[PDB]
């Protein structure tokens, strides 16, 4: 599975951006920023669950 | 002048075969999924995915 979809995504959601125009590298340094951060506390409960 | 005990001989070979030149064609080569193809460290050759 490719990210580079979650990430345009997330820009897109944003609202502010625009993803079309932000190349395929950018959004994998911005997954990677985000692999790095902790899952917040319900989401991470429900994949438990 | 001709001979004919010195020039009856015996001419030996073999029966019949077949010669083959491509010597590929017996091959059947497929291709792993290029997602999934290591290199030669055994991780894949594109693992920015």
């Amino acid at each position: 599975k490719k990210m580079k979809a979650i990430v345009e995504d997330f820009l897109k959601r944003l609202h502010i951006f625009d993803v079309a125009v932000a190349p395929d590298d950018q959004m994998y340094r911005l997954r990677d920023r985000l692999r790095l951060l902790p899952v917040e506390v319900r989401r991470l409960d429900i994949f438990n669950l | 002048q001709f001979d004919f005990r010195n020039s009856m001989h015996m001419l030996t070979s073999n029966l019949t075969f077949t010669v083959y030149s491509d010597l590929l064609a017996f091959v059947s080569a497929d291709t792993v999924e290029p997602i999934n193809a290591v290199a030669f460290d055994n991780m894949r050759i594109m693992n920015e995915l």
